[PDB]
């Protein structure tokens, strides 16, 4: 039973208990908590190492053999950051923890057996995560969906139906016929996809079509009139059905204030965007919004996180977006009283302090489709520099704090839209798409996305090398990403109503077809980490943000990690 | 003699007694079974003669056994015994409590519960309410229950019991007799605190705006303690 | 957060962590390791209990929403003697933990869920374990079925036609047409069934039929004759379609000893029967069997436990099995050098040690087909008396021991046959074949015998009367025992082979009807608690048992728990 | 003609099969009980000896609706199944009736609220289908003032009516005398007989699950059993205040003593009363017809399942008992099911 | 008290036992059934009171019925009665061997077989083999047994046994204790003569050339009297 030093150990098998990891160039330190090895038992691939004949790899597997095997994995998880060996079989995460060959080790369940038929992909020394799930899409151009990949991003939930000013505005593909057109669209893409409606109408007939035709829920959009009535025609059938609903404030307050969008919501579940404020909305108050419990408050992009030139940015946008041309009077007031640099503050901290639980982008539309996981990292870096570790920290590290921005566009996202049952975590059962990070460029660039089990996207270099290590050394679409295998590697996601009318047969959907289910359940308390509760007010003249009592404001950075050390641009 | 099957459950186990009673007759210490059908048996007989009443017999069971008849166990396993048998007045049900009783040391699956006490619903600040029934007829609250929506009879502030439940045990409930009064406890209401159904009070979340719904309702509905209409500023939904 | 006396909570909802139960009669100590609810949000049902609309069960149920719950039981299985609810969907454990209504319980996960549809059964004070699998049955008798069904079984795998001299003798259907009669005999029954074939050939094509035609596996018997060769060919074939093998030893020893035989199994997954001896077997070694790695070995029936009487038993029997008819010169000498008062103690110390595995019944042939578990359970509280508590015991209890006596005729019959994916243990994902035991008659009789996720048999009084307390008491059919009902709770087991031919569809079985798996690849260490290998001996003269070097032997009883205490017969 | 068969039947007198209407699935064992009284029909709702079933007539959610219905193929008896009215949900109110259930049932053990009382009324009414109701004894939400306001004047079936069945101690009988209401009494408190009251006191136990210790418990149990009640029951029977004649099959009620005592409680009705003013001629026809219906054509109405059985009318069901007047009302001679003997 | 069918069969078997000793009691002549319960459910109650033990009342059986007690024919139809029951230390198999005797003439289904022997085997030249059990265990070797294949512990001529088995009754066999020395019968299998199975030494048609192989075979397997390889000739098939 000979011992060997962790030096060694780790460069061989990568960090384990006890042992910490740098994310990134931030001060974020992960801590692994718990190992499923076997040391001594480890699964290593190459030359003469383990996974061989016999060996590692059983000659009489289980009647599960795995179809894929990702050893020795960092997780970095909402449900953990600990280290273990990934199973894949049939698109699914198939097993979490030692497997190899029962006929030569210890503790290998049927679960994780490797056989003949599994392959082997090394994963000592990376960080292994679900992928994320940016929810705020405008579908303005095709072009995103790639860029949004080569973040980390799995998944895609929006509305839109191209640049179109409609999707330029908002994330919504209106009616069952533009419906069609996108859901016959995504099968050309490499990224799980799902669909809002037009959750601006006030006639419920209307409004549950386009739900029985495909769409995971509705959107509110100021562009198209978020009234009450609208708010709450919307809301009762989007109950009725099982689906989600996202909002987008009603800024000029023509119809009424928070307190009115909030009366009307009638305390049913809803997903609210920028709810801080200059993504859009309720001018000033809003962001208090993200106080309450039947609300699922989330985060724009932009304005996180706060750093020296964020207001100075902003001002446009708005142009941009709301087709406020920039000229007419009416026009040039609001957009100014919009950009609060308060709530904009507050905002990081409240992310802290689990105020705020989903990171979304708004591709195209005040938000980068290619920075959401990027910023939420950053944003918490910052927060850590600011205010040091959290109470909630226990030993040195800031696993809890990691744990806490992770589930923001993983986990927190996918219950959102009731789709948490197939993807958002690293959990044994779920859809097979991960992506593994190596430590140094956490937070901003993935070694390999793999799609349902199978590599869609990777690190590739110079094709005709005789290696693909040699540069030039960008991001190459993966077998899974083409012929009628993407066809198997994706879930385009629609309601029951939809699913069981068949909207697949309906539509020709090659792609896998999933339903939403459990939307109307959940509440503020449903999210991960970012649970908590807390009335907020927000001063109408110096329009600072107050939680509980106490005043929240984060001070603006000068400078951010995951920056200009990665990106030649 | 058209036998009803269930005529035909009795004679079977009438002999199931008399093998019993045929058995200690012997000497031998009776188990469980010989115990319960003897009992039982007994009664049976004693309800075809027609002499004794049910009452009686629910008492009269209690003395056919000493607890050095039946085997070491036997006595506390038989919590009881019913039986059903026809009464000249008609079928009744004889219920004979414990029988037997602890002449021995032994108890089949016995509890060695740790001592020590459990603490109900884990820090969650209670409070007490003023409760007086101002009614005719009893009221029994139970521990889940939305207190702010029960019986419009139950005199007290509504206003301090939105969202929330007697701290009590899981399960359990709170009397209170016609005219009686008194300070219940009661803790918020936990999980999603999603409040549907009871009296269709709330129907929604429990937020300090929804009640503003629910405070205006009972006021309409006429529960007691339900404050007033200060000039109620209805919402597009309730 | 008032607080209460254990006292009050345990009669309220049963025992809880720390707290400790007794076995029946028995001195063997239960005692609550864990427990999944939360002080004072607990499961009742009842009059104003907590277990009402809008309460306890959920308005707004997740869309898992439980068929049956059980609530607060005292869970014994091996994974764990812990506390919590559990839940019941669609024939399956769909979750074990909290479980209620997350619109005001705090931990409820929408695996538990209560609504609407979701029934209610108490459990509180009771103690739930999984159906046990005797896998040594001789079908002789279709009576059988119901009577171990009351003992707290609900699968039996064995092998057989009915009373006939080669079923009275062996556990096997013989050839593809016997194994339709019975298959669709089967159909007929509340209790799992799997049938063996006639390994008992050196025929190739003959051996592989049967299982092509439904059976799980082979069996070798002496009367058959268990020669090398039928031994090899048997265990070949048995290899290529992945089903299970027992066997019953050459007793006469014409072809030769265990020596053979266990060179014939060529190491080969044997699961072996009676293995102590008297059941049948090389005389004297044979029990020496145990000790191999790739054997599995099971335990009899009647030579356990050991009591006074048992020796003299047993010289009968031996005539009513292997037709050796009390007379002839030949057949009055081996009889009586078979049933060595020395085997028959070891046992239970084998059994104690992990020594032995399985504790079958070799029902109507030397064997209570309605006495297995109550047995395992004496010869446990028996061997506790003798030896006292164990060394791997943890805490004033018999954890340990109870785990590793309960997985003898669950956990580790169910893997013995491979079948372990679906029944045979208390865990999420599972078949809910489910035994409530009121802690008082527990290891004797059952409460109730749940098939399928639904009440299929349990104790039933007076049906005319006004509760269903009231005696008459004893077990009467519950619904899901018959109409087309029966069909829907119940699985008949095959091969691979069988299954994919559409053995089910060949033969019009409406039972349900799953495969057998992973079977050639399991051995004695993956016996639960049971997977001790130790070179054991046994001196031809003394007919001593050594195992590692010491000997084992245990004391004859003069009384034995749960007996007499419990039946008028 | 050559194809008929031939049964005697002069000196018997031919009846309809009963059609116990509040049975509680319990255990299969019943049935052939209910049978063997002169019963063809049962109407109750229940998933075997669980304790939901146990303390109430529902066969919650449409899958153990499968089971039952997959079950009841079994048997040798009508059957129907009632849901769970508990429930405040529409969505999931609807979905058990469009699963087979041919009503639902508001049971105090579930959460008898105003609110599931209206819910299940309401979606009762869109699916035309029957509901019955266990009031709200505990009070706890109201009293039968606000559980009558509920049902809004909507038909509703109500089970032991006169209250040691169970319901809102101690009003609810008077319940029995509103126009809408389907009043039926229970089965043990019937007839009125001097063991009765000494009778109950346990039995709330063995459905409620009142454990006989707790304080609450011990307290209400015994506010129940009014000797009161249980008295004018008997003659509310004979004025026609009550209609039916339930069971609750092993939860307070033989399912094999329905018909026995409601004619029994007829007998002793005229003893103390004599005969009926309404009664023409030296007979008790007309009582007789009344006692009946009570377990024949009210309850089959009760349940929208007159057209086909519930009285010997050409067209029907030929579900037919034959008694041999000595043994009326308690030893039928046999029970004839579908126009073949059974 | 949870009656196991197990146990109603017996409360229904006991009483099929008191209307037996009820009958004789009133002096009549038992029969068949009459004699078979009675018996068994003495020791049924024998077994319950806990005091005799099996190995006793599997004798004491022997002394409840006299031969003049039952009917003529009864006597010699119970060759014995078999009954379990439940021990203080578990149920046992009580088996009761003839206890009854023919003090009648009378005896259902006689056999009045032809006096006269039957030849085994016809015309069937057998021969006699030195055969030593060289181990330390039992050996029984059976009728229609390839004797060449036995046991490779019964030393002896395996090459003067090749395709032949024990001259014996159908069914029957031989038994080697550890050590003893005997000379068994046995003559050539009949049928088409394909050895199939047993050790593998054959698996084919009895040869003088199959021999060949089953005798190298034997030898390298280790089966005593198995010659020896002299320098031998491989074949094609083997
Ligand atoms: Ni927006
Ligand atoms: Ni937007
Ligand atoms: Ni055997
Ligand atoms: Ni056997
Ligand atoms: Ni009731
Ligand atoms: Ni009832």
């Amino acid at each position: 039973m000979k011992k060997i030093s962790r030096k060694e150990y780790v460069s061989m098998y990568g960090p384990t208990t006890g042992d910490k990891v740098r994310l990134g160039d931030t001060d974020l330190i992960a801590e692994v908590e718990h190992d499923y090895t076997i040391y001594g038992e480890e699964l290593k691939f190459g030359g003469g190492k383990t996974l061989r004949e016999g060996m590692s790899q059983s000659n009489n597997p289980s009647k599960e053999e795995l179809d894929l095997i990702i050893t020795n994995a960092l997780i970095v998880d909402y449900t953990g950051i600990y280290k273990a060996d990934i199973g894949i079989k049939d698109g699914k995460i198939a097993g979490i923890g030692k497997g190899g060959n029962k006929d030569m080790q210890d503790g290998v369940k049927n679960n994780l057996s490797v056989g003949p038929a599994t392959e082997a992909l090394a994963g000592e020394g990376l960080i292994v995560t679900a992928g994320g799930i940016d929810t705020h899409i405008h579908f303005i151009s095709p072009q995103q969906i790639p860029t949004a990949f080569a973040s980390g991003v799995t998944t895609m939930i929006g509305g839109g139906t191209g640049p179109a000013d409609g999707t330029n505005a908002t994330t919504i593909t209106p009616g069952r016929r533009n419906l069609k057109w996108m859901l016959r669209a995504a099968e050309e893409y490499s990224m799980n996809l799902g669909f809002l409606a037009k959750g601006n109408a006030s006639n419920d007939a209307s409004l549950a079509d386009q739900i029985e035709a495909g769409a995971i829920g509705f959107k509110i959009h100021e562009d198209w009139g978020t009234t009450p009535s609208a708010i709450n025609h919307a809301l009762d059938v989007a109950d009725k059905y099982d689906v989600q609903v996202a909002i987008h404030t009603d800024t000029l307050n023509e119809a009424g204030c928070v307190e009115d969008t909030m009366a009307a919501i009638a305390g049913r579940t809803m997903h609210t965007f920028h709810t801080e404020g200059a993504g859009g909305g309720h001018a000033p108050d809003i962001i208090k919004v993200a106080g309450e419990h039947n609300i699922l408050p989330a985060s724009t992009n932009p304005t996180i996180p706060f750093t020296v030139n964020t207001e100075a940015e902003h001002m446009d946008m708005l142009m941009v977006c709301h087709h406020l041309d920039k000229s007419i009077k009416e026009d040039v007031q609001f957009a100014d009283s919009r950009i609060r640099p308060q709530t904009i503050a507050a905002e990081d901290t409240l992310h802290d302090m689990g105020a705020f639980s989903i990171t979304s982008s708004d591709s195209q539309a005040m938000g980068r489709v290619g920075e959401v996981i990027t910023r939420t990292w950053q944003t918490a870096d910052k927060n850590k520099k600011e205010f040091g570790r959290l109470k909630e920290e226990k030993g040195d590290n800031d696993n809890f704090r990691i744990k806490r921005y992770l589930s923001k566009y993983t986990i927190n996202p996918a219950i959102a839209h009731g789709i948490s049952e197939y993807v958002g975590s690293v959990e044994v059962g779920k859809v097979a798409d991960l992506v593994l990070w190596s430590p140094a460029f956490f937070g901003v660039k993935p070694n390999m996305i793999i799609k349902g089990g199978f590599i869609a996207l990777s690190q590739m270099g110079d094709a005709n090398a005789s290696i693909p290590t040699p540069q030039p050394v960008y991001y190459r679409e993966m077998f899974a990403h083409h012929g009628k295998a993407k066809y198997d590697a994706n879930i385009t996601f629609v309601s029951q109503a939809a699913y069981d009318k068949g909207i697949k047969e309906e539509l020709g959907l090659e792609r896998q077809v999933l339903p939403v289910k459990n939307c109307r359940n959940v509440t503020k308390k449903d999210m991960q980490f970012n649970n908590t509760t807390a009335h907020i007010e927000v001063n109408p003249e110096t329009y600072h943000v107050f939680v509980d009592g106490k005043e929240v404001t984060s001070k603006p950075a000068n400078k951010v990690s995951l920056a200009q050390l990665f990106s030649i641009f | 003699m058209k036998l009803t099957p269930k005529e035909l459950d009795k004679l079977m186990l009438h002999y199931a007694g008399e093998l019993a009673k045929k058995r200690k007759e012997k000497g031998i210490k009776l188990n469980y079974v010989e115990a319960v059908a003897l009992i039982s048996a007994h009664i049976m007989e004693e309800a075809r003669a027609g002499k004794k009443t049910a009452a009686e017999l629910m008492q009269e069971g209690r003395t056919l056994l000493k607890p050095d008849d039946v085997m070491d166990g036997v006595a506390s396993m038989i919590h009881e015994v019913g039986i059903e048998a026809m009464f000249p007045d008609g079928t009744k049900l004889v219920t004979v409590h414990t029988p037997i009783e602890a002449n021995g040391k032994l108890v089949p699956g016995e509890l060695f519960l740790k001592n020590e006490d459990i603490t109900i619903n884990e820090g969650k600040k209670a409070v007490s309410v003023k409760v007086k029934n101002v009614g005719d007829r009893p009221v029994q609250i139970g521990s889940h229950f939305h207190f702010f929506e029960v019986n419009r009879c139950l005199d007290f502030d509504r206003e301090k019991t939105f969202g929330k439940r007697l701290d009590i045990a899981a399960g359990t409930a709170v009397r209170f007799e016609p005219g009686e009064e008194k300070s219940v406890e009661l803790i918020d209401i936990g999980g999603n605190r999603r409040i549907f159904g009871f009296n269709a009070l709330v129907d929604r979340q429990a937020d300090n705006e929804s009640k503003k719904i629910a405070l205006h309702r009972a006021k309409e509905r006429g529960f007691h303690g339900a404050k007033s209409d200060d000039n109620y500023v209805k919402t597009i939904k309730e």
